[PDB]
RNA sequence: AGGGGAUCGAAGAUGAUCAGAUACCGUCGUAGUCUUAACCAUAAACUAUGCCGACUAGGGAUCGGGUGGUGUUUUUUUAAUGACCCACUCGGCACCUUACGAGAAAUCAAAGUCUUUGGGUUCUGGGGGGAGUAUGGUCGCAAGGCUGAAACUUAAAGGAAUUG
RNA sequence: AAAAAAAAAAAGCUGCUAAAAAAAAAAAA
C-alpha cells in the first residue's frame, strides 16, 4: 500500500503461499521455496532457470505439501498424470 | 435444532478457509445465503459458487480464494439506524479502509458503504473481511 | 488434579457395576476396578513331581492342575507387589509384562 | 576395580588409529614404542596406555572393533563395498525372461501402455 | 573480528545482502547477532526489569536474575529477548543478544485517508501469552500511544506514533504482557489485506543468487 | 486434500456413500418384474417389500420380508425393471 | 514440460517390477496417497509405477536445480539405504549422512557436523523423523522415499515406492542418481543406459 | 475437623436449639 | 450459544437476570438494603461524637507485639458503644 | 539365572539311545519339508485350478 | 406395620494391644441386611463436563442393523440358512496418534470453530469465613428435605505445575 | 510351554518472632 501521492510505503511486500495464498511471515521457518529446473530440447537442465513454488509452514505441517505440489506441477505442465481433480 | 442457515453456511466457510481448502459444501442454501454470497463475491472474497438443485432446499459449492479472513453472522438481527451503522463498523471491522458490515435494508441486502450511498438503514445481517 | 483418564477403573457407559471382595482383606471393590489375576498352578508344586510319578499306580497319569481367579483391592495389590507404582508416562502402558 | 578411564582409552584409540602397523600384540614392545612415539608424563600412565593398546590389538586380531578405524581397515572396507555381481539380480535372465506378476500388476502395465514379457499367476486370499 | 560461520553471515559480511528486508522477505533464519547489528546499526536497547528467580537446593536457594530487554530502531523493527543468568550484567548482555536475534518487521498504516507517512497500524491485532492478551487498535492522528509504560516503550521503539491498547489477563506478569505485545505487533505482517491481494512473481533467494560467495 | 471437485465426484465414491449423503439424495432400491411357475401373470415387486406379495391368481407367495431386501421364493424368475 | 523422451521406458519398467517397487504396504493406507492403483488380494496394494517415475524425474529436476551439488544431503538411518546414499554421494555431489543423524545438525551452528543444505532427501520419513523435523526449523525442502503408509508431514516431494524391500530402495536411489546425472550432462546419452549396475546400490549381509 | 463430622455436629446443635425453643414456646 | 438468551425479544429475561445477579455484589446489596442506616455504628455518617467510657490496651496481632491504647466510647446520637484507637505518641494522656 | 536341566534314566531300562542319529534324521526331515514344498506348490496348484 | 430372619453385622458384650484404646485386630451379637404395603428425596446421585443443531485431523478395533463379493466352512459334495472372511455404510460404548486449535497448566476431537469476541435455550457463581447457620414459609410420623439471610470477622483462602 | 509363591507386634510429642541483590568504564607503559 501507498500514500496519497504515488510513493509506495510498506517496506517488505511479503510472499504468498502458492497453495493457500496466505502471507508467509518472516518467522515462518517451516515454509519452503521449491525451485524446479527447466529443460530445453536435449534433456539438460539450464542453470539459473527455475519454475518456483512457495509453500507455507501450515500446509507443510498439515501434510498437504505433496498433493499441493502435485497439483501446482501438473497445472504448470511438468507433471502429466499424477494429480486428479475428481478425488 | 437448526435455527440459522446463514450462521451454518458462514461457519462452514470459515472452517474451510482456516483449514486451507479451496471449496466448501453448504446445506441448505437459502435466498439470504445466496445474496450474502453475492455480496462477498462482488467484493472478491470468495469466487464462483454453484447452486445444486435437489428438490428439497438446495446445496451450494463455493470456490474459495485465500482472501477471506472471517465472515460471520450477527444474531439477533439488530435494528440499526444511520449513526448506529458507523458504531457497528467500529465495533467489528479490522480497519476503516476495508471490510464490510452486511445489512438487510428495505432496498435489498447490501454492504454498509452501499447503504450509506443510498442513505438507507435496516437490520444487521453479518460481516466480511 | 485428575490422575487417570479411566478414573482408575473400567466403566464407560454403565454407571453401576456389582462389587466383589478382595481375596486378601475382604474389602468391597467394584468388579471393573479390581486387580483380577489367574492362578493356574500345578497340583504338585514342581519338586514332588518325580516322587508322585514313582508313587503312582498308573502310567502316563495326566497330573491335573488347579485354577483360581484372584481379585485384589488397590491397597492389597500394591502391598503384595502384584502391581507397583509406575512413573507418570509409564502409567499409560496397558500391556501385560 | 580395573576399569580404565577415558584418558587411557582415548589415548589407546588414537595410538592405534595412527600407528596400527608399527605396533604389535606384545606389551613390552608396545611400551617401548609408546614412550618414544607419545609424550606421556607418567611411567604408570604410559604402562596403562600401552596395556590397553595391547588389549585392543588382540581385539582387532579377533575381528574388527567398533570405534577404531585405521588405514588398512578402511581400505579393505572400500575395496569390499565396491563389489558388483557379474549378473544383476534384477536381470530377467533368472526366471527365463518373464517377470511373474499378478492380475493387478498386469492390468497396471496395460494401463501404462507398455509391452514387456510377463507371466500372470493368481494370488488368492 | 567476526569471521562468520553461516551462509547468511558470510553474505552479510561480503555485502551481498544490504537490507534486512531481503532476510524478512525470504524468511531466512538468523543465528548471528553480528548480522543484525551490521544491517541495523541504529537500533537501541533498553531493559524493562530485572527479577530474581530462585531454585531450592539442599543447602539454601540458588538465585539467578531474569532480564527482559527490548531492542529497536524507531521505524519498523523491534526485538524482545529474555535471559536468566547468574549475574545481572551477564543477563543484560545475553538478553541484548537474544533481542537482536528476534528482530521482526512492523506493518505501519493509516487510520484514514493516507496523507503523510504511516502513523498508526493497518489493522486491529492481538497477541496472547499466558493469561495476558494485548489488543492494538489503530488510532487517529494526534492520539499518541495509549498504553501502559512498558508496552508503550515497546511500541515507541517500533515506531508506532499513535495506537490504542486493551489488555486482559494478569498484566502484572510483565514478561507475559511484553511477549503478548510482541506477538500482536508481529501479526501485522500476518494479516492479509486487499492491497496485498495482488500477485507477485516469487523472487529468487540470495542464498541461490550468490551461492558462490556463500559457504562454498 | 485441499482441492477437489465437489460438483463432480466419481461414481465409485458416490456408490460407496450412504443414500442420504450423496450430492443429490435418492433411493438405492428398485422394482422387480417377477414371474412364478404355472400361470404367467407377471407382477411388480418392490426390492424391500415388507409383505408376502402373492400372485393375483393363486396363493403363490413370491417374496418373504426380511430386515432389508425381500427374499424371493425358490422357484421364481425376476428381471430388474 | 518434457520432450517425451522422459517417458517410462519398458526396461525401466522391468527394473521396477523386478525390484518390486510396485508392491506397496498392506491395507493400512494414508489418505495423503492417491498413488494406489488396483488394490490386490491378500491386502497388498499396487503403486502406480508411472506416477513413481514422474515423481522421480520431478525430484531429479529439483536436485539438478540445486546450484552447488554438495548442498544436497542424502539421509538414511536404514541399513537398506546406507549403501544407497553412500553411492548416491559418490556419483553426485551430495554430502551424505548414513547411520546416525546427530540432533542439532541443521540447527546448532557450533556442531562439528553442522550442515546448511538447500535440499534434503530421506529414505524413510518415519525412521528419519529427526532430520525432517530439523529441516522444518530452518526452511529446507524435503524429498522422501515414501510408502503408502509413510508419515507425509513436512515432506514436499514424495516418491512412492516399497521401502520395506532391499532391492527397491537401492533401485530408487540408483534411478534418482542416474536421472540427476542425465540432467546435469555427465551422462550425455539420454537413450543409452548407464554402465553402473543397479546392484551397486544394494545392502549386503557381510 | 472433617466436614462430615462438622455437619453431624451442626445437626446435633440445630436439634438441641429446636428443643430449647420448644421449651420456651 | 452462551448461557444468556440472545433473542431480540429477550430483554425482560436479561434485565431480570441482571437484577438477581446484582444481589451478589457487596456494595449494591448494602446500598439497597440500607445497612448503613440500620446496622452501622455511625448510621452512615462519616464522623460521630461520643463520650469516653474507659481506656483500653489492645494487644497487637502477629507478628507484632505492642499495646495499642484505645478508648471505649459511647456515641451520643444512638447510644452505641464502639472502640476508637488514639493515634500518635502519648495522646492517651490527652484523652480522659 | 541358575536354572538348569537334570536328566534321569528311566528305571525300567525303557530309556534308550535313539535308532537314528540327529544328523541322519535331518535330511529326511528336509525331504518331508521338500514334499511340503511340493505340497505348498500343490496348494498353489489347487488354488490355481479352483 | 406384617412376614422372613441362613449369612454378614451400626449398637452392645467380650479377648487382646496400649500410657490410655468403650479404636484398629479376635470371638459373639441386637437393629439392620431380604420381602409386602406406605413414607423419606439424599450421595464424590461424577464424565465433578446442561440440552438441541452445524462444522473442523489422521488410525484401527468392537457392538446392533443393512448392502455387495463366482469368497471360506457346514448341511443334501453341491441349494437357502447359519458361522466366519473381505469391502462399504448407518447408529453406539470406547480407544490410539497428533495439535491446525484451545487452555493457568494438568490436559482436551471437545474443554476446538472465543478481543478476527453474536447458531438456539435452561440453570448456576461473584474473595475467605460466619453458614446451609438464624428467621419466616413449606413438605415430612420422625430423621430431616426444599427455600434462605444478616450483624460481625478476615489478607489471603484456593488452582495447576517447578526445584528441593 | 514353562513354574512359583503365603508373613502386616510397637513408634505419641516438639512454644513466639526472626532470613530476600541493582547500574556499569579505567587508560597504563
Ligand atoms: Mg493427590
Ligand atoms: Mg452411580
Ligand atoms: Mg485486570
Ligand atoms: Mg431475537
Ligand atoms: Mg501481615
Ligand atoms: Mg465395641
Ligand atoms: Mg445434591
Ligand atoms: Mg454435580
Ligand atoms: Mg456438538
Ligand atoms: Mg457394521
Ligand atoms: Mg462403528
Ligand atoms: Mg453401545
Ligand atoms: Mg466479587
Ligand atoms: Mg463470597
Ligand atoms: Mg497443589
Ligand atoms: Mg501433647
Ligand atoms: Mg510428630
Ligand atoms: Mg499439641
Amino acid at each position: 500500500m501507498e500514500n496519497d501521492k504515488g510513493q509506495l510505503v510498506e517496506l517488505y511486500v511479503p510472499r504468498k503461499c502458492s497453495a493457500t495464498n496466505r502471507i508467509i511471515k518472516a518467522d515462518d521457518h517451516a515454509s519452503v521455496q521449491i525451485n524446479v529446473a527447466k529443460v530445453d530440447e536435449e534433456g539438460r537442465a539450464i542453470p539459473g532457470e527455475y519454475v518456483t513454488y512457495a509453500l507455507s509452514g501450515y500446509v507443510r505441517s498439515r501434510g498437504e505439501s505433496d498433493d499441493s505440489l502435485n497439483r501446482l506441477a501438473q497445472n504448470d505442465g511438468l507433471l502429466k498424470n499424477v494429480w486428479s481433480y475428481s478425488r | 435444532t437448526r435455527s440459522s442457515v446463514l450462521a451454518d453456511a458462514l461457519n462452514a466457510i470459515n472452517n474451510a478457509e482456516k483449514t486451507g481448502k479451496r471449496q466448501v459444501l453448504i446445506r441448505p442454501s437459502s435466498k439470504v445465503i445466496i445474496k450474502f454470497l453475492q455480496v462477498m463475491q462482488k467484493h472478491g472474497y470468495i469466487g464462483e459458487f454453484e447452486y445444486i438443485d435437489d428438490h428439497r432446499s438446495g446445496k451450494i459449492v463455493v470456490q474459495l480464494n485465500g482472501r477471506l479472513n472471517k465472515c460471520g453472522v450477527i444474531s439477533p438481527r439488530f435494528n440499526v439506524k444511520i449513526g448506529d451503522i458507523e458504531k457497528w463498523t467500529a465495533n467489528l471491522l479490522p480497519a476503516r479502509q476495508f471490510g464490510y458490515v452486511i445489512l438487510t435494508t428495505s432496498a435489498g441486502i447490501m454492504d454498509h458503504e452501499e447503504a450509506r450511498r443510498k442513505h438507507v438503514s435496516g437490520k444487521i445481517l453479518g460481516f466480511v473481511y | 488434579p485428575k490422575k487417570r483418564a479411566s478414573n482408575g477403573r473400567n466403566k464407560k457407559g454403565r454407571g453401576h457395576v456389582k462389587p466383589v471382595r478382595c481375596v486378601n482383606c475382604s474389602k468391597s471393590i467394584p468388579k471393573d476396578k479390581a486387580i483380577k489375576r489367574m492362578a493356574i498352578r500345578n497340583i504338585v508344586e514342581a519338586a514332588a513331581v518325580r516322587d508322585l510319578s514313582e508313587a503312582s499306580v498308573y502310567p502316563e497319569y495326566a497330573l491335573p492342575k488347579t485354577y483360581n481367579k484372584l481379585h485384589y483391592c488397590v491397597s492389597c495389590a500394591i502391598h503384595a507387589r502384584i502391581v507397583r507404582v509406575r512413573s507418570r508416562e509409564d502409567r499409560k502402558n496397558r500391556a501385560p509384562p | 576395580g580395573r576399569v580404565r578411564t577415558k584418558t587411557v582409552k582415548r589415548a589407546s584409540k588414537a595410538l592405534i588409529e595412527r600407528y596400527y602397523p608399527k605396533l604389535t600384540l606384545d606389551f613390552q614392545t608396545n611400551k617401548r614404542l609408546c614412550d618414544e612415539i607419545a609424550t606421556i608424563q607418567s611411567k604408570r600412565l604410559r604402562n596403562k596406555i600401552a596395556g590397553y593398546t595391547t588389549h585392543l590389538m588382540k581385539r582387532i586380531q579377533k575381528g574388527p572393533v567398533r570405534g577404531i578405524s585405521f588405514k588398512l581397515q578402511e581400505e579393505e572396507r572400500e575395496r569390499k563395498d565396491q563389489y558388483v555381481p557379474e549378473v544383476s539380480a534384477l536381470d530377467l535372465s533368472r526366471s527365463n525372461g518373464v517377470l511373474n506378476v499378478d492380475n493387478q500388476t498386469s492390468d497396471l502395465v496395460k494401463s501404462l501402455g507398455l509391452k514387456l514379457p510377463l507371466s500372470v499367476i493368481n494370488v488368492s486370499a | 573480528g567476526w569471521v562468520p560461520v553461516t551462509k547468511l553471515g558470510r553474505l552479510v559480511k561480503a555485502g551481498k545482502i544490504t537490507t534486512i528486508e531481503e532476510i524478512f522477505l525470504h524468511s531466512l533464519p538468523v543465528k548471528e547477532f553480528q548480522i543484525i547489528d551490521t544491517l541495523l546499526p541504529g537500533l537501541q536497547d533498553e531493559v524493562m526489569n530485572i527479577k530474581p528467580v530462585q531454585k531450592q537446593t539442599r543447602a539454601g536457594q540458588r538465585t539467578r536474575f531474569k532480564a527482559v530487554v527490548v531492542v529497536g530502531d524507531s521505524n519498523g523493527h523491534v526485538g524482545l529477548g529474555i535471559k536468566t543468568a547468574k549475574e545481572v550484567a551477564g543477563a543484560i548482555r545475553a538478553g541484548i543478544i537474544i533481542a537482536k536475534l528476534s528482530v521482526i518487521p512492523i506493518r505501519r498504516g493509516y487510520w484514514g485517508t493516507n496523507l503523510g507517512q504511516p502513523h498508526s497500524l493497518a489493522t486491529k491485532t492481538t497477541g496472547k501469552c499466558g493469561s495476558v492478551t494485548v489488543r492494538l487498535i489503530p488510532a487517529p492522528r494526534g492520539s499518541g500511544i495509549v498504553a501502559s509504560p512498558a508496552v508503550k516503550k515497546l511500541l515507541q521503539l517500533a515506531g508506532v506514533e499513535d495506537v490504542y491498547t486493551q489488555s486482559n489477563g494478569k498484566t502484572r506478569t510483565l514478561e507475559n504482557t511484553l511477549k503478548a505485545a510482541f506477538v500482536a505487533i508481529g501479526n501485522t505482517y500476518g494479516f492479509l489485506t486487499p492491497n496485498l491481494w495482488a500477485e507477485q512473481p516469487l523472487p529468487v533467494s540470495p542464498l541461490d543468487i550468490y551461492s558462490d560467495e556463500a559457504s562454498a | 486434500v485441499l482441492v477437489q471437485d465437489l460438483l463432480h465426484p466419481t461414481a465409485a465414491s458416490e456408490a460407496r456413500k450412504h443414500k442420504l449423503k450423496t450430492l443429490v439424495q435418492g433411493p438405492r432400491s428398485y422394482f422387480l418384474d417377477v414371474k412364478c411357475p404355472g400361470c404367467l401373470n407377471i407382477t411388480t415387486v418392490f426390492s424391500h417389500a415388507q409383505t408376502a406379495v402373492t400372485c393375483e391368481s393363486c396363493s403363490t407367495i413370491l417374496c418373504t420380508p426380511t430386515g432389508g431386501k425381500a427374499k424371493l421364493s425358490e422357484g421364481t424368475s425376476f428381471r430388474r425393471k | 514440460s518434457l520432450p517425451a523422451t522422459f517417458d517410462l521406458t519398458p526396461e525401466d519398467a522391468q527394473l521396477l517390477l523386478a525390484a518390486n517397487t510396485h508392491l506397496g504396504a498392506r491395507n493400512v493406507q494414508v489418505h495423503q496417497e492417491p498413488y494406489v492403483f488396483n488394490a490386490r488380494p491378500d491386502g497388498v496394494h499396487v503403486i502406480n509405477v508411472g506416477k513413481t517415475w514422474e515423481k522421480l524425474v520431478l525430484a531429479a529436476r529439483i536436485i539438478a536445480a540445486i546450484p552447488n551439488p554438495e548442498d544436497v544431503v542424502a539421509i538414511s538411518s536404514r541399513t537398506f539405504g546406507q549403501r544407497a546414499v553412500l553411492k548416491f554421494a559418490a556419483h553426485t555431489g551430495a554430502t551424505p549422512i548414513a547411520g546416525r543423524f546427530t540432533p542439532g545438525s541443521f540447527t546448532n551452528y557450533i556442531t562439528r557436523s553442522f550442515k546448511e543444505p538447500r535440499l534434503v532427501i530421506v529414505t524413510d520419513p518415519r525412521s528419519d523423523a529427526q532430520a525432517i523435523k530439523e529441516a522444518s526449523y530452518v526452511n529446507i525442502p524435503v524429498i522422501a522415499l515414501t510408502d503408502l503408509d509413510s508419515p507425509s508431514e513436512f515432506v514436499d516431494v514424495a516418491i512412492p515406492c516399497n521401502n520395506r524391500g532391499k532391492h527397491s530402495i537401492g533401485l530408487i536411489w540408483y534411478l534418482l542418481a542416474r536421472e540427476v546425472l542425465r540432467l546435469r550432462g555427465a551422462l550425455v546419452d539420454r537413450t543409452q543406459p548407464w554402465s553402473i549396475m543397479p546392484d551397486l546400490y544394494f545392502y549386503r549381509d557381510p | 475437623m472433617r466436614a462430615k463430622w462438622r455437619k453431624k455436629r451442626t445437626r446435633r446443635l440445630k436439634r438441641k436449639r429446636r428443643k430449647v425453643r420448644a421449651r420456651s414456646k | 450459544g452462551k448461557g444468556k438468551p440472545r433473542g431480540l425479544n429477550s430483554a425482560r429475561k436479561l434485565r431480570v437476570h441482571r437484577r438477581n445477579n446484582r444481589w451478589a455484589e457487596n456494595n449494591y446489596k448494602k446500598r439497597l438494603l440500607g445497612t448503613a442506616f440500620k446496622s452501622s455504628p455511625f448510621g452512615g455518617s462519616s464522623h460521630a461524637k461520643g463520650i469516653v467510657l474507659e481506656k483500653l490496651g489492645i494487644e497487637s496481632k502477629q507478628p507484632n507485639s505492642a499495646i495499642r491504647k484505645c478508648v471505649r466510647v459511647q456515641l451520643i446520637k444512638n447510644g452505641k458503644k464502639v472502640t476508637a484507637f488514639v493515634p500518635n505518641d502519648g495522646c492517651l494522656n490527652f484523652v480522659d | 539365572p541358575m536354572r538348569s536341566v537334570f536328566i534321569k534314566k528311566e528305571d525300567n531300562g525303557a530309556s534308550n539311545k535313539p535308532v537314528l542319529s540327529l544328523a541322519e534324521a535331518y535330511p529326511l526331515y528336509e525331504s518331508f519339508k521338500q514334499l511340503q514344498k511340493e505340497r505348498k506348490a500343490q496348494e498353489f496348484q489347487a488354488r490355481t485350478t479352483a
